[PDB]
This record gives structure tokens, sequence and C-alpha cells, in this order.
């Protein structure tokens, strides 16, 4: 997961949590990131917090942990392995 | 040879021999191992409050793409200082 | 009392992404989306195929000239990952870490280059 | 006991007061806030100085960074088409010394400086994202302002603080305690280089050893004794 | 052992165990990392092969200057069947000669076209084998180059018959490469005909793939 | 030897006014008055040799001329060179010395010549005049401090080479002369560079006018569209006899070449001139011919 | 801008398109069509029936397009035959005269080193983005000399006041140069710094208010750069 | 939290330090800003060359991970835009593991972060703020959260943690969490209890570091 601050001078037509980083644009410009290894049981095996950009708040951590569980539940049961 | 050196009967001759040459030259690729998995297009999912994954439609992403392109080009607006 | 208007130079999404990745990100985020055309909390889908490369793929017709014990071909979005497990044997002579083993992985990220192992792979 | 400041700490001076920022102090281009980025003693100039107060941080360092109007000691390490390639410090980015940056310069006659020569020069331009430049003359008058080649002698490595004190502080006893032992001429560079030359090698060597030890101890009330035992030890 | 990889314990020893004409599958442009890519899978008798090609170029070459482009081809061992590095180099050289006769190099000054062919999955089910993989490599490289947008004089294809490999262009009129290991004596004419039949079939499927897909 | 001549040998890796010869470290003289030149070094009164060669005394300049060494460019030499690289506003051309010679953009004749107006696009389009691999005539205009040569082609005599073939001999076998371009029987012309680089081409109108719209095509890679086989087979023959003279350590001159060319006519096929015994005899016949013609 | 009906619609590498020359009869006069090998095609000499023949052959996979271009008595129309695929920096490699979008990587006292990121295509305008990586030096590098910065006063030009590291400079190709560096220019009104941030990307967005001055709407602080005419 | 550090111990480096926590001793050196290699050059920012050397044997992929995590901490700390197209070499020589290196690298990483920071301070390189790192572990049966655990405590641990925070305002305001490297079995409640106690001991460490920095550097400066 990644955390970015919305820049007022870039709007078309205040932090945001982004899930599953892809594309050069996100890998290059997002310096606050979270990596999780979550077991479907409910516990966690790995939790990496790297805050080089926006401040990593407890809310951002909790939301990430929640999504990691939801993602883990999906990946574990999907392919019946 | 060069242009102007060549005459009209010579051109129609060339057109003739070409038509002769052109008209003289005249099972499905089912997967074996990695044929189903590798060329598979990108799909995206969203996890609702239920924790269940939800399929994001392809055309939704295509429209999402073309709408941004119009909002970036035409909807560039004017910057006042 | 000096009021001046400026016409901002615009660029196609692909050009902008190459010119300024940071700006390309912020532009997308202002419309609730991301440069990869996904929303803030949308994950990439996942498709896998297990044991397709293993010698134990067909229980009826076990391969003889194969040493792969297990395998997995995974594709998520546009990225493809191919994993194969092989084995070896060595002579030997609570929940503490001293009672657990691991696998020895060699990852290769094909990026069209040739040479030593990158810092990414290591 | 001194008033130490650390990076990230709140800047004492208020925005209502016009402040000229020196070394150690950083003005964030994005948030416009003024914040200290170096560790040391904060120095703020008294008010009344033409309505502008100068604030900076004295921090310990030995890696020189080129700034305009600095007297430095460089060494010629290369000769390009229109300028010299000169090193102000080992492993640092090279500086350029133009062939026209000399007294009595001409497009027909290049200077006679060879690679390996020491030059006392002044930094004329020091852009952050560009190769810095030095000059060996006065840009307005055209004369040599004591700039140019340093014949023979010995050069000494010294931390930027020790060199700055030796050049700008008159209360620094080092030049005095050395004059009480022998005659000597000295060039002082803000890039942490000190050039010393006497009539005899034994005296230059004695000066070298004193300056080295004094730089190491950094105890002002001990320079006279160090010079005493050094010039004595040479006599043996 | 190695300070750049995790190869495990040294006292460990690898596990040793005791005791139509062709079916094709073609796919192009599935690797976003490069300019052109291809997937070629073939199944026949007691041997199936799944190889992947990837073309990187035209990219920068910071050395002197060249009026035309420079092609490089590298074959990599896959997961299952391994080959000698020498043998992979030899095929690479043989492939370089072929595509230096097909790629319109004049259109890419001071540029480099680096072509990678991954011998991903080569299964030997028989309960110099490299000769039977060569025509599939040429097919993959041709597909990848065309998918990359690199100009080609003609669709280069090939065939294999009794250890003899020969690649054709121009409806099989001319030859861009000839390879022969083992085989028999005075069997040149028979091999040329059999390979041209494979060349024609491969070329049709390639064009069908480059168009419809 | 119908197809290939293979000479064999067993049990061996290989076959096995006086000029004063000196070796490195050898004492040449002990007279401090001497001015020490190349090939020497000194310590007080003693002058030693740095190379293996013959002691040379010109006036009060003592030097030792080496037995071997690369071509040393003198100012005013007529050399043939190949463009090694192109940069900024100059070319670097391979002459065959220790260093590449330089050829400034202002030292050549631009196409269209005196009528051409100066353009700042020429320095960015130098590759349209002389690119890597091109051969050319050039004169050693000046010399650098180390000894490197600065070339120039400011003449109709000098310029890009075509309509022929290249071959090279050791520079020691070609000396300085009044002129190095020569016309030979068979309608071919030789260009004997002092550096040992030789160019054999079909005789052009300029080559004839030497002893008796075109300025736009002085850098064209295109050859003469009409070159007869008799000229081509002449070039091959002249090439082989030059290699034959070189094989026998015989100094190449315009007379020696023509003499060898006519003497080689004994052999029907031109390819017979590549064999050792043929080369040795041809060179030997030239030396003996000069013997009984000189005395 | 219309090919004859005897031409193929789709094309793959090796497919014949048309002879080198064509002709027709209109209004009692014979019109001569001079077909020129364009991008994606090449004149190839084939043999058939014993007599040789040179015909336009497609070298790419895509559609065939034709366009007329020019720059006793007889009339001749020159037609340009090309093949367009149907993003790809390949077929549109930077050539002399082309306009490109570059990024300044290093400034020197006499020149400005950049890397080509995209090339302008010929009829908003279209672009072809280089897919190469700027992290591995995979991108074609170029050089903007000090005398090619602007048109007026090319003798006295300070590089530090024209460009800055990270700036996105729109330039035009002068020559291919060597294998290392292209040679570019910005000596026109629509050339120069197009996109930039204050303090080398450490600040906010700057727009080209003046042709020689870039300002930030938020901070108000300005910087001196050789900007493209707004 | 009885750590001990020394500053400016190396002669041929712009800055150096020696950080010691229990048995874990790491010496660090920093040279910069200096001329960078072409492949290292960054047009606008400073390039970091980060090297980690093990106490035993040669550098392997293990230390390559230590270099990577140490990079994540030092990168946002340094005001890199002050040094465009320039290089800063940062070398860490772990002298004593203070832990079973075959199982853990916890204490070595924290000690490298603290030492690198101190070396950057000594070298006089522009820093946006301060920083402190501590190793934390959770024991098997007791499940207690032990800050700065011993090697023997690690052997009987269920999870190991590296916490490095970014401090401003005289070491009182946590600007951000530079690095949190949690490994092993743990739940959400344990995580925040870890972060709460971890922040306290980190803040105590900065205060101690600030003391060490001033004690060593002030004699060099003038009043
Ligand atoms: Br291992
Ligand atoms: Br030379
Ligand atoms: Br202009």
């Amino acid at each position: 997961y990644g955390i970015v601050e919305l820049d007022p001078e870039c709007q078309l037509q205040n932090t945001v949590l982004i899930a599953d980083l892809d594309t050069e644009a996100e890998e290059t410009s997002i310096h606050s990131t979270i990596s999780i290894l979550a077991a479907p049981s409910g516990n966690y095996k790995q939790l990496t917090l790297m805050g080089g950009g926006a401040k990593i708040t407890p809310e951002m951590i909790k939301r990430s942990l929640l999504l990691s569980r939801v993602r883990a539940d999906d990946l574990s049961t999907r392919f019946n392995i | 040879i060069l242009l102007e050196t060549i005459s009209v009967p010579q051109i129609r001759d060339v057109m003739e021999r070409f038509s002769v040459l052109c008209n003289s030259n005249i099972v499905t690729n089912s997967s074996i191992l990695l044929g189903k998995i590798l060329p598979r297009e990108e799909h995206d999912i969203a996890y609702s409050k239920d924790g269940l994954p939800n399929k994001v439609k392809t055309e939704d992403i295509r429209i999402r793409a073309q709408n941004f392109k119009s909002a970036l080009a035409n909807l560039e607006d004017i910057i006042f200082e | 009392l000096e009021t001046i208007e400026i016409h901002p130079i615009t660029f196609p999404p692909e050009v902008l992404a190459r010119i300024s990745p940071e700006l390309s990100l912020q532009r997308h985020l202002s419309l609730g989306i991301r440069p990869c055309l996904r929303k803030y909390e949308e994950f990439r889908d996942v498709a896998i195929e297990n044991n397709t490369l293993s010698r134990y793929a067909d229980a009826g017709n076990i391969d003889t000239k194969n040493n792969i014990l297990g395998s997995n071909v995974l594709k998520s979005g546009k990225t493809i990952v191919i994993t194969s497990i092989t084995g070896g044997i060595i002579e030997e002579t609570e929940d503490i870490i001293a009672n657990y083993a691991s696998v020895y992985p060699v990852v290769e990220v094909e990026r069209g280059r040739v040479g030593a192992c990158t810092d990414e792979e290591m | 006991m001194s008033t130490f400041i650390f990076p990230g700490d709140s800047f004492p001076v208020d925005p209502t007061t016009p402040v000229k920022l020196g070394p150690g102090i950083y003005c964030d281009p994005n948030t416009q806030e003024i914040r200290p980025v170096n560790t040391g003693v904060l120095h703020v100039s008294a008010k009344g100085k033409s309505g502008v107060q100068t604030a900076y941080i004295d921090y310990s360092s030995k890696r020189y960074i080129p700034s305009v109007n600095d007297f430095v000691i460089g060494v010629i390490i290369g000769t390009f088409s229109d300028s010299y390639k000169v090193s102000l410090q080992n492993f640092s980015s090279s500086v350029s010394l133009s062939y026209m940056a000399f007294p009595n310069a001409s497009k027909k006659n290049r200077p006679t400086l060879q690679v390996g020569d020491l030059v006392y020069a002044r930094v004329c331009t020091a852009e952050k994202e560009l190769e810095a430049e030095i000059e060996c003359f006065d840009s307005t008058t055209g004369r040599d302002a004591g700039f140019g080649i340093l014949e023979d002698g010995m050069i000494i490595d010294v931390n930027l603080n020790f060199a700055r004190q030796l050049l700008f502080n008159n209360d620094f006893p080092l030049l005095k305690v050395l004059a009480a032992h022998t005659k000597f001429e000295v060039a002082i560079g803000l890039n942490g280089k000190i050039w010393v030359k006497c009539e005899e090698l034994s005296n230059t060597l004695a000066c070298y050893r004193t300056i080295m030890e004094c730089c190491q101890k950094n105890d002002t009330a001990a320079f006279k004794d160090i010079a005493k035992r050094q010039f004595k030890e040479i006599l043996t | 052992q190695d300070r750049r990889r995790l190869l495990g314990p040294a006292a460990a020893k690898p596990m040793a165990f005791s005791n139509s004409e062709q079916e094709l599958s073609l796919h192009t442009g599935f690797i976003e990392n490069c300019n052109g890519s291809a997937l070629v899978e073939a199944r026949s008798l007691g041997h199936q092969t799944s190889l992947i090609s990837a073309v990187y170029g035209p990219r920068s070459i910071r050395g002197s200057f060249t009026s035309q482009g420079t092609i490089s081809i590298q074959l990599k061992n896959g997961l299952l069947e391994k080959y000698n590095t020498n043998e992979l180099k030899e095929v690479s050289s043989f492939l370089m000669g072929i595509f230096n006769s097909v790629v319109n190099l004049s259109r890419y000054p001071k540029s480099g076209i680096d072509i990678f062919v991954y011998l991903t999955y080569d299964k030997d089910l028989t309960n110099s084998q490299i000769s039977s993989l060569i025509p599939h490599c040429i097919t993959s490289i041709t597909l990848a180059l065309a998918d990359a947008g690199i100009e080609l004089v003609d669709m280069a294809g090939a065939g294999e018959a009794n250890g003899t490999v020969v690649s054709f262009i121009k409806n099989g009129e001319e030859i861009v490469g000839f390879w022969k290991d083992d085989g028999d004596d005075e069997d040149l004419l028979e091999c040329l005909d059999r390979c041209k039949e494979q060349y024609n079939r491969y070329r049709d499927l390639m064009i069908s793939c480059l168009m419809n897909q | 030897s119908e197809v290939i001549t293979i000479t064999k040998r067993n049990g061996a890796f290989q076959n096995s006014s006086d000029s004063q010869i000196v070796t490195p470290g050898e004492l040449v003289t002990d007279d401090p008055i001497w001015m020490r030149g190349h090939g020497t070094y000194f310590l007080d009164n003693m002058t030693y040799s740095s190379v293996a060669g013959t002691v040379s005394r010109v006036n009060r300049l003592l030097s030792v001329i080496p037995l071997k060494g690369r071509y040393a460019p003198e100012t005013g030499d007529h050399v043939v060179g190949r463009i090694a690289e192109v940069g900024n506003k100059r070319w670097k051309v391979d002459i065959g010395g220790k260093q590449h010679a330089v050829l400034m953009l202002g030292s050549v004749n631009l196409p269209g010549g005196i009528l051409r107006r100066k353009s700042e696009s020429d320095e960015l389009q130098m590759r349209s005049f002389l690119k890597e691999g091109d051969l050319l005539n050039a004169e050693v205009q000046s010399l650098f401090q180390d000894g490197s040569a600065s070339l120039h082609t400011r003449s109709l005599k000098y310029g890009k080479l075509r309509n022929g073939m290249f071959c090279q001999v050791p520079s020691s076998l070609i000396v300085r002369a009044k002129n190095h371009t020569h016309n030979l029987p068979g309608n071919i012309t030789v260009v004997l560079g002092v550096n040992g680089y030789i160019w054999l081409r079909k005789t052009s109108q300029m080559d004839l006018a030497r002893d008796t719209e075109s300025s736009w095509q002085i850098y064209s890679d295109e050859n003469d569209p009409s070159i007869s086989n008799n000229i081509r087979q002449a070039i091959c023959r002249y090439a082989n006899v030059i290699k034959a003279l070189a094989f026998c350590e015989i100094g190449i001159t315009q007379q020696r070449i023509v003499s060898a060319y006519e003497a080689s006519m004994v052999y029907s096929n031109v390819g017979e001139l590549i064999e050792k015994n043929v080369m040795e005899s041809i060179g030997s016949d030239i030396l003996t011919a000069e013997k009984m013609r000189g005395n | 801008m219309a090919c004859n009906f005897q031409f193929p619609e789709i094309a793959y590498p090796g497919k014949l398109i048309c002879p080198q020359y064509g002709t027709e009869n209109k209004d009692g006069e014979d019109i001569i069509f001079n077909y020129v090998p364009g991008p994606g095609t090449k004149l190839i000499q084939y043999e058939h029936n014993g007599r040789t023949l040179e015909a336009i052959t497609a070298t790419l996979v895509g559609t065939v397009r034709c366009e007329e271009e020019k720059k006793t008595r007889r009339t001749v129309k020159n037609i340009l035959v090309s093949v367009l695929p149907g993003n790809d920096f390949a077929n549109n490699l930077p050539k002399e005269g082309d306009i490109v979008l570059t990024r300044v990587t290093r400034l020197s006292l006499q020149r400005a080193n950049v890397e080509i990121l995209a090339v302008e295509d010929k009829p908003a305008a279209t672009f072809s983005v280089s897919q190469a990586s700027s992290d591995l030096g995979e991108t074609f590098r170029g050089i903007i000399r000090s005398q090619d910065v602007r048109s007026t006063d090319r003798d006295r030009v300070k590089v530090i006041e024209c460009f800055k590291p990270g700036d996105i400079v729109r330039a035009q190709v002068l020559s291919l140069g060597d294998g290392t560096n292209y040679y570019l220019t910005t000596a026109r009104n629509d050339l120069g710094v197009v996109f930039a941030r204050a303090a080398n990307g450490a600040g906010g967005l700057m727009y080209a208010t003046d042709w020689q001055m870039m300002t930030s709407p938020v901070t108000g602080a300005t910087e001196k750069r050789k900007c493209a005419k707004p | 939290m009885s750590v001990q550090a020394e500053i400016g111990i190396l002669d041929h480096v712009d800055g150096s330090s020696e950080f010691v926590s229990q048995d874990t001793k790491v010496i660090c050196s920093v040279t910069g800003p200096i001329e960078p290699k072409a492949r290292q050059e960054l047009p606008t920012q400073l390039a970091l060359e980060i090297i980690v050397r093990p106490a035993k044997g040669v550098a392997t992929t293990r230390e390559k991970v230590l270099e990577d995590k140490l990079r994540a901490v030092l990168t946002p700390l340094i005001t890199r835009h002050c040094y465009p197209r320039q290089l800063c070499q940062i070398t860490c020589q772990i002298l004593e593991s203070g832990e079973d290196e075959a199982e853990f690298s916890l204490r070595e990483l924290s000690c490298c972060i603290n030492a690198a920071f101190l070396a950057l301070v000594d070298a006089g390189i522009a820093l946006n703020s301060m920083c402190a790192s501590i190793p934390i572990a959770i024991i098997k049966d007791t499940s207690d959260i032990i800050v700065d655990p011993t090697a023997e405590q690690l052997k009987i641990s269920l999870s190991v943690h590296t916490l490095a925070l970014e401090f401003v305002n005289g070491g009182k305001v946590v600007k951000n969490v530079l690095l949190l490297d949690s490994n092993g079995d743990f739940n959400e409640d344990q995580l925040f209890s870890l972060l709460e106690l971890g922040e306290q001991k980190c803040q105590e460490l900065v205060t101690n570091i600030r003391r060490i920095i001033q004690d060593n550097i002030s004699p060099r400066l003038v009043v």
C-alpha cells in the first residue's frame, strides 16, 4: 500500500491510501509505503512501514491491515489449493 | 533506368508482370501449456464492505481512460495569477 | 495590480507519464483514479496455474525426465511470475526459530539486460 | 558551554524580521518555511545592521563546498582548451580556471602554469548545479590581488573550521606563535588548505608539524607550548 | 558458496531418480516490459516445447557511429531441459546471421535491437536435441520483431528434418540459413522439401497470428 | 601444390663508414661536448644507447637510429590514411604511427570549393564528407609537441580515394621523394604513401594531366561505373608484385614496380605470384638486373 | 491521398504492394504515377518468368496509405507508398529536423546534456514516447550547445540561466551526431523549457509567463529560463 | 538503553562514528558531497552509496538487504536537493554482531541506522531532521514487549522488530516513521502496543544522542 498527499495545484475539472502499487508513476513518486504478509487466520507475519513522504498515521496503518486481511482471504480461498 | 526514360508501354508491361507475379503467390492455435495464462488481459477487482472481491468491468476502465484524456486535454482550463 | 493569465501547456496521458510521473499521478488522483486506471483501493486480479510444470502433473503419466516437485504460473495485471521448486538431499549429523527450515530461491527479473544479479533480485 | 541547535528544530527568529540566511539554514522551496539543516552553534547578527540580520550555523565540517568570494588553494590537474582543470580537494568535483582569468591576459598568450602547480585564487562563480569557477586576478582592476602560483613550500590539510578561524580571526594565536620562532609566509584557503614556506626546510617542516598538532588538539591555550617543543625537537 | 545467490548447503546433493505432424500455438505482445514479444508452443510425439521471445529496441548505443542497426540474440536456459552454454551461443550466432538478412537495418542508425529467447519449458518425453528447437526460435523472433514494429524484408521461417535445419524466405525460393548435425548422406534434397513444407505452414500461422490477433 | 602449398617441419617450433651496432645500456661515447639526440640518454660525460640500432653522428648531434619502429611523420610527407573517428570539427585518421593524425575541418576542401559560402552546419555534417573507414591522400602540414601529425588536403592532388584497392608495406620500404603518385602501364596509378600505405587505382584524368560540377563529387563513395577487367587484373598483378618486393625487404620505387610487373608476365595466372619461391625470385631478378645495368 | 483500387488494403512483412511505376488514361491524356518507397516499405527486385522486376514491398504489419508529394511534354504525379501499424518510438526514430521532448540531465559551462523522451509526429499534435528506461541509460542522449540555445546573441549565453537540471526542453534535431549524443537546438519561439518545477523539482509548478521568465502561481517566486513562447 | 557512541574517530573520511548497544558494535564512515560516477549521477539530487560489511565472512545478499533498509531511513533524512549531481559514500562496518547472525539481523540494523546518522552529523551534511532506531522483540510464553533485547532473548522470541522514527522540535515531535520492520507472528493489538512503547524509548534515545553529539562537537566549534 501507498500514501500520498493530494496537491491542490494539480486538480482537474488531505492524504489518500493507495492499494497494490503498479506503474512507474506510483513506484517512483510514492515514498510512503506499507507492505504486509497477512495470514487468513487473522494474524500477521510481516509488516513493513516506510514513511519517506506523507506521514504514516495509525488510521493509514489500520486501513492497510484491514485490506491485507481481505486480500489474504481472497487469495487463499480462490484457487482451492 | 530512370523516370522519363521509361515510356507508357513499358509501364503497362511492368504493371502486367507484377499482376502475374502477385497472382502467382496465392487449425486453431489452442493452448498447450502457457497459452491460457500468459496472454490473459488485465482484470481489476474491488473489495466491498463484505470483504468479497468484485469484478471491475473492462469497458468501465476503457471509459475511465477516455474520460481522463478529455479531462486532461480540453479541461485544462486557464491559470490566473 | 498586475493581473496576468497563463495558458497551461497540456500533454497526452502517455507523454505526461513519461515527462513527469509525479504530475501524472496527481492528475489522476484528482479524478479519483490512478495512472493504472484503477481506483484508490482497487487491487489487480490474480490468475494462477499450479503443478503444471511439475513431474507430478499427471498422476497417470508421471514424467521421467523432469525434476520439478512443484510449480506455479501466476499473472497479476500485466506482470507474469513463473515459479518452479526442485529438491536435493543432504546427510544430517517448541516454536523457536531454530526448529524451522526454508527454501533457497533464485529470482530473475527479465528486463532485457545481461550481467550480474541486480540488487532487486538479490 | 554554547547554544547548540539540531536539524528539524524550531527556528528562533520570527518571520516578521527580515533575515539573510547563511550556512546551515535552509529555506524549503515547497513549504516556504525556514529550518536548520546543520548541527552546531546558531549565530544571529545584531539588529541595526542596515535593517538586515544575518543568521547562520557554525557546524563542524572538512568537505569544502565552493562559495562565491572565497580565497582557496587549488592544484592544477589538467589543461583544457580555454581553462585549467583544478582540484580544490581530493575526490571533489573539479573547478575551472580560465586562461583569461589572469593579469595581463591575452588570447594569443596562455599562462605558463603547468599541471601540479599550486594556485591561490578566488571563487568567482559557484552555481550549485554547475562546475564552479575560480580566478587569479581582480576582475575590475586587472591586477593580481596576491593571487597566482605558490612556488615550493609545503601544503597542509586542515578542517574548514580551523582554516576559517586562521583567515578571519585575528585573536587566533597560531600565526603569532609561529612568528615568534621563525620567519615564514603563509597562504590560507577556505577549502581547508594551508601553504607554508620558509627559507630553510627544517623551519617549514617545524611549522607543518605545529599546524598539524594544533589543528588536532584545538586547544588555543596550548599553541605556544606545542611550537616550543616542535622547534626544539628539530634542533636535536 | 555464491555471495550473490542463495544456493543452499554445500553438502547437499541434487535428487537423482531411478528407473497431425505438429501442433502449434502462437501469441504476441503480452510483455509490456519490452517493445515486442512472442509465445510459441509446439506439441508433437514425445516432445513438447514452450519458448518465449522478447525484443528490446531500437535503443541507444553509445559507441562510435553506425549507419545501420546492430542485432544481438541471446538464448537462455529454462526451468526443465538445460543445454550447454556453447550450444546456446552457437544457435545465437546462427540466428544472428539469419535476421541480419531479414531485418531492415538501414532504418535504425546508431541503434541496438536486443532479442531475447527464453527456452522456458522444453519437455523430453521419450520416456543434439537443440536442432528441433531452432525452427521454433526463428518463428518466435520473427513474431516478436513484427510485433515490435521492426521492419522485415520477409517473414522468415524454417523447418527441421533428420538433424537438418534450413530457414527460408521469399516463398521458399531462397535460403537465409542452413544447419546440419548428424543425419545421413546425400539426403539434402529430401530435407529441403520437408523443411520448406514446415516453413510454409509456420509462415501461414504466423501471418494469421499477426493479422487476426 | 595444385590446390594448396603446405610447407612442413618436425621437432621444431620454427625454422632455425662502418655502421656501429649498439644495444640498450651500451656506452657510446664519453665526450660531454656532444648533443644527445633520439635513441640515447646520458649521465655527466657518459652517453648511453636506449635502443638497438646504429650510432648516428650529424654535426655535433649524437643519436642512435633504431633498427625497428613505427612510421615517424615528418612535416610535408605525402601519406595515405584511413579515417578512424570523427568529432567536433576534426577527423582522426589512421596513418600507421604511434598516434592517430588529426585533420581539422578547416584543413580540407569543402565541396563546391571557392564558390561555396561558409556554413555553420558543416561542423555538424562532417560525416557527409569524411566518415569512418574512408581512405584519402593527405600531406603532413604540421607536427605536435609529442610528434603527432596534423594533416591537410587543401589541394586537388589530395582527397578521398576510390576506383581501386588498398595494400600496405612496411614504411621502411618507402622513402621520401619529389612525388609519390605515379602512372604505370595498364592504365593504373599508384599512390605510394611514405607511411607504407599504398593505393592502386585506375588512372584518372588528373593522373594524366599531372605529366601533361566535379568539385561537388570529391567525397562520393561511388566508383567509376566503367572499369574494365583488364584494369582490375592489372591492379591485382601490381598488388602481388608490390607484396613480393616487400617480402624480400626491397625498397619500393616506381621503377622497381613497373620492372617487376613486366617481369611477372612470365607467369600466366596472376595467383602464381603469391607463392614464396615466385616472390623471392622476382625480387632477386630485380636486384641482379640493377647489378648488370648499373656496372 | 487515395491509393488505386488495385492496391492491397492490409499488409504483412513481405507482401507485394505495387510496381515502381503506374499509369492511367484520363481526359485523353496519360498520367504517370511515380511510386516512392516510404516508411514501412522497400523496393525489392524479384525474378519471375525469366525477367527481373522491382516492386514495392511492405516491411511492417499494418495498413497501406498513399499520398501525393512534390518539391514534347509529359505530366508525372509522385505518390508516396507507406505502411502504418494498425506508442512505437521505433518507426519514428529522431532524424534531422524532427522536434523532440527532452529532459536536462547535466549542465556544463558550454553545453547542456539531455535525454530524448519523446519525438513529435507530423499532423493538437501527436507524440511517440520512448519506452526505454532513463535509469539504465537506455534512452538516446543529446546535446544542446550554448550557441544553439537562442537565435539572438549566441555569443554571450549563460547556460545556468537558460536551463536547469530536470527541465523538460522541447528541441529540434540538427544532426544525428555520434552514437553517444544527438545534436539539438532551441533557437525558435516554440522551443525551450516547457515543463519545470522550482528549485530543480523541490518546489512547486512553474508556468511560462514570460518567454525568458518562469513563475509559480502559488509561491510567486520566479526563475530565469529559456522558455517556449506562450 | 545504555548505549555508547563516539564521533570523529577516522582521519581519511569526512565523517565517522562508532555506535555500541550491548554487544552490537558498528563503526560507520561518511564521505561527501563528492564527485559521483556517471552511473551514480542524479541530475537534481544527491546520490547515496550505501555499503554494509558483516562481522564475519564477506558481504552476501543478507547485507544487501541491510543496505536497502538503511537506504529507506537515510534517504528522506538528508536534504538531497542541496547537492545535485553529487555523491555521498556511506560505509558501515559491523564489528560485532551481538546476536546470532544465522538467525537475526535486528540489532545490527538498528545500530547501523544510529551510527550512519551520527556519521552524517559528523560529516556536516544537510539533514531535514533527527533520527533514532531501536530493536524490539516479543518473547514466547510471557509475550512481553522487550525493548533492546539481548541475544538470549531473541532465541526465545516470537517476533522481532526494527523501529526508526523521524524526530523534530528538539526531539519531541515524531515527524514520521522512517522504518518499521516487523517479522514473525503478531496481532494488531501487539503492533500498536509495540509502537507506543517503541516511540517512548526512541524519544529517550534521541535525547541521549543529542547529548552525545553536543558533547563531542562543541569543543571543535568556537564561542
Ligand atoms: Br545459502
Ligand atoms: Br605518431
Ligand atoms: Br529564439
